[PDB]
RNA sequence: GGUGAAAUUCUUGGAUUUAUUGAAGACUAACAACUGCGAAAGCAUUCGCCAAGGAUGUUUUCAUUAAUCAGGAACGAAAGUUAGGGGAUCGAAGACGAUCAGAUACCGUCGUAGUCUUAACCAUAAACUAUGCCGAUUAGGGAUCGGACGGCGUUUAUUUUUGA
């Protein structure tokens, strides 16, 4: 679960919405990285491989 | 509707002063950077514009300054002195000298005074190129 | 014909010497071939300290002075006049100016 | 200038100031450094949520009234506020921009080192320190230099004293070491041995994470 | 250090390479220091440790891949385990 | 006996397709179809059956790798960063 | 903001200034010097690993195995070229603002290649000590770096030897 990790680790197939099964970097050789987080009111900021 | 205190004790507070070899900011506020309390410039004192960074604006700017400041109920004040800093000169603007003293001749107490120009540690490439201003 | 038997720079033994930016107009010139000038001056003349002293905020103290460092390319340095040109034999003399210390 | 600002861009806002208490930690003997301003108490803006962030710059020669320590100015944050004050704790130190400077001079050896530490509970801050080449009082020799493979030597001793002290401690005990300055003290006597090393210093003192809040600490240490 | 050591193994003493040989001299009892690579399938490991354990033999487990371990046992081809029948002068076993 | 001077892989390519495009593609083809040293059992039988996919001719294990290379630049720093970055967050 | 002085540009959707936190890339100020190392180009933060080198000491070892080199070969600042990554700061080309009779410049605000790095090319510099390499002799001095030797003292060390 993406709030089990620390900031700067690259990661794939990260999903939309808790369930989904996986949408958002599943192409070769890309990836998405986390940047920061919110503990209160969990809620998470990632940047996507267009930028 | 300020609050007052005993006679003995009195209240301090902390004026940013930023001037540079082109302008010269006064500007007073709590022993912090929030609730600004009063900033004046040069360029609303002189209209020769041939002055805007001399001495003299700034004891016309420091004056009125002083003035407003009092009624707001401060006594008191701590001095932040800065040049440009950096990349810059690091030596305080011709106006700064004159502002400061001219403090304890509107009487206001003057306490702590110091400068805080921001000095690099091995900085990048600095303006002006290979052969500086050539002129 | 040559001027200087150091040709002006002072280094002997190694191939350069990572360049510094003249304080004055920013231009690069080698570490050893610049005019460096050390300096500790007060905060403010002595006639501001009166006035400072008399609102001293505790017992009686003198505000600390700065030091500074600066370092200037020749030709910049000697239109400030920090150093001016000497004579034919005076060249070749490396001792500090003499400072009077009663100053008649 | 007048007559610029040709494309152009209620008064009085002091009117809803109100001035607040200050109070200090428990080792210092004056807790009470001035006012500080803000907008008054209203609806759909609370007074604790613009004190609940701040941070003020003291000096520790104002706090311990000693003109001796009078070249280190530390910083506290604000934390809880009760009826018209504001109750603070231990939030860095700092020297003064002038003094840095005059420590440091031509023909000696300046000696450096950095070090982050972590005690049993949870704290995590770093410090700093400085040392000098000492001369002799019948020298001739004007350089007074050490040798490289003597240099590495210093500072691993150097290193190692910073962390052993500093391993079992809290933040009010710290404090009580940093005060009187038990660091410099020890690393002189201790490497006097290899060379003198004169004008031992701690620069300052930054913290980077903090435990949870403990608001029962922060009571228990302040305010007695 | 070690292979400094094992080099000396090599012109006094006697030894023996390989995963079947080692097996048959750890069986007849008279082994007395085995080395294990850092890349043998985990099987071979955990067996080769298992009868070690029973013969109250020490093992060593050499840090490089099983061509290095070869290359300081002199020889021209890659092994994965040796045993030490007997030392020569040197010290390994003090350990 | 080179039989050749510069060409070298790309000479089935005749006279066709332009040069500086002949002489960028045997970058990739030189590299894809070379064999390398296998990582569990040691052996020099590792060779490229897919796009993405390598396998050793020996101990028949089969690893996921580059497309042209069994290893990209790329991925080893990361993993030597996030190895680094997870024993100091745990320690 | 910026200049000798103006002007572009930005602003109550809060400039500028203040405090805390985070990200990116480059660089290791002060100490730093008539001081060090390398064949030169060049080389300055800590620690770990890997190999290399001069001088010194020596009643160890081989015994002329040596010096310089036409053709031949390795390295070779900056700028420049080909593909990726990265692209904070400066900044060729270029656009605007000023000065000027003109100003395709010197002064100001931006800014592309480039400035960084990976894999390959190029082999020129006031690459300057404008002073080729090996060997012998020739005048006085005080400083300075590394090693060794001798000596009355001082200094502070679980000290004494040693360090200085
Ligand atoms: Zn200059
Ligand atoms: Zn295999």
């Amino acid at each position: 679960p993406l709030s089990s990790v620390p900031e700067g680790t690259v990661v794939s197939n990260v999903e939309e919405k808790p369930g989904d099964r996986g949408a958002l970097g599943r192409t070769s050789g890309n990836y998405v990285t986390v940047v920061g987080h919110n503990p209160d009111e969990g809620k998470t900021r990632i940047k996507l491989p267009s930028g | 509707l300020g609050p007052q205190v005993r006679e003995g004790e009195l209240v301090f507070g902390v004026a940013r002063i930023f001037a540079s070899f082109n302008d010269t900011f006064v500007h007073v506020t709590d022993l912090s950077g929030r609730e600004t309390i009063c900033r004046v410039t040069g360029g609303m004192k002189v209209k020769a514009d041939r002055d805007e960074s001399s001495p003299y604006a700034a004891m016309l700017a420091a004056q009125d300054v002083a003035a407003r400041c009092k009624e707001l109920g401060i006594t008191a004040l701590h001095i932040k002195i800065r040049a440009t800093g950096g990349n810059g000169t690091k030596t305080p603007g011709p106006g700064a000298q004159s502002a400061l003293r001219a403090l304890a001749r509107s009487g206001m107490k003057i306490g702590r005074i110091e400068d805080v120009t921001p000095t690099p540690s091995d900085s990048t490439r600095r303006k002006g190129g290979r052969r500086g201003r050539r002129l | 014909v040559k001027k200087r038997k150091n040709n002006g720079r002072n280094k002997k033994g190694r191939g350069h010497v990572k360049p510094i930016r003249c304080s004055n107009c920013a231009r690069c010139t080698p570490k050893d071939k610049a005019i460096k000038r050390f300096t500790i001056r007060n905060m403010v003349e002595s006639a501001a300290i009166r006035d400072i002293s008399d609102a001293s905020v505790f017992a009686e103290y003198t505000v600390p002075k700065m030091y500074l460092k600066l370092q200037y390319c020749v030709s910049c340095a000697i239109h400030g006049k920090i150093v001016r040109v000497r004579s034919r034999e005076g060249r070749r003399n490396r001792a500090p100016p003499p400072r009077v210390r009663y100053n008649k | 200038v007048g007559k610029n600002k040709r494309l152009s861009k209620v008064q009085d806002p002091f009117t809803r100031k109100d001035w607040y208490n200050i109070k200090a930690p428990a080792p210092f003997a004056v807790r009470d450094v001035g006012k500080t301003l803000v907008n008054r108490t209203t609806g759909l803006k609370n007074a604790n949520d613009a004190l609940k962030g701040r941070i003020f710059e003291v000096c520790l020669a104002d706090l311990q009234k000693d003109e001796d320590h009078a070249f280190r100015k530390i910083k506290l944050r604000v934390d809880e506020v009760q009826g018209k004050n504001c109750l603070t704790n231990f939030h860095g130190l700092d020297f003064t921009t002038d003094k840095l400077r005059s420590l440091v001079r031509k023909w000696q050896t300046l000696i450096e080192a950095n070090v982050t530490v972590t005690t049993t509970d949870h704290y995590l801050l770093r410090l700093f320190a400085i040392a000098f080449t000492k001369r002799r009082p019948n020298q001739i020799k004007k350089t007074t230099y050490a040798q490289s493979s003597q240099i590495r030597a210093i500072r691993r001793k150097m290193v190692e004293i910073i962390q052993r002290e500093a391993a079992s401690c809290t933040l009010h005990q710290l404090v009580s070491k940093l005060i009187p300055e038990v660091i410099g003290r020890e690393i002189e006597k201790a490497t006097q041995g290899i060379y003198p090393l004169q004008n031992v210093h701690i620069r300052k003192v930054k913290l980077l994470k903090q435990p949870k809040f403990d608001l029962g600490a922060l009571m228990a240490l302040h305010g007695e | 250090s070690i292979g400094a050591k094992l080099a000396l193994v090599i012109k006094s003493g006697k030894v023996v390479l390989g995963y079947r040989s080692t097996l048959k001299a750890l069986r007849s009892g008279k082994a007395k220091l085995i080395l294990i690579a850092a890349n043998t399938p985990p099987l071979r490991k955990s067996e080769l440790e298992y009868y070690s354990m029973m013969s109250k033999t020490p093992v060593h487990h050499y840090s490089g891949t099983n061509i290095e371990l070869g290359t300081a046992c002199g020889k021209l081809f890659r092994c994965s385990t040796m045993a030490i029948l007997d030392a020569g002068d040197s010290d390994i076993l003090a350990d | 006996s080179k039989r050749t001077k510069k060409v070298g892989i790309s000479g089935k390519y005749g006279t066709r397709y332009g040069a500086s495009l002949r002489k960028l593609v045997k970058k990739q083809e030189v590299t894809q179809h070379a064999r390398y040293t296998c990582t569990f059992c040691g052996k020099n039988s590792v060779r490229r059956t897919a796009v993405g996919i390598w396998s050793c001719k020996s101990c028949k294990k089969t690893m996921a790798g580059g497309a042209y290379t069994v290893s990209t630049p790329a991925a080893a720093a990361m993993r030597s960063t996030l190895r680094r970055l997870r024993e100091i967050t745990e320690a």
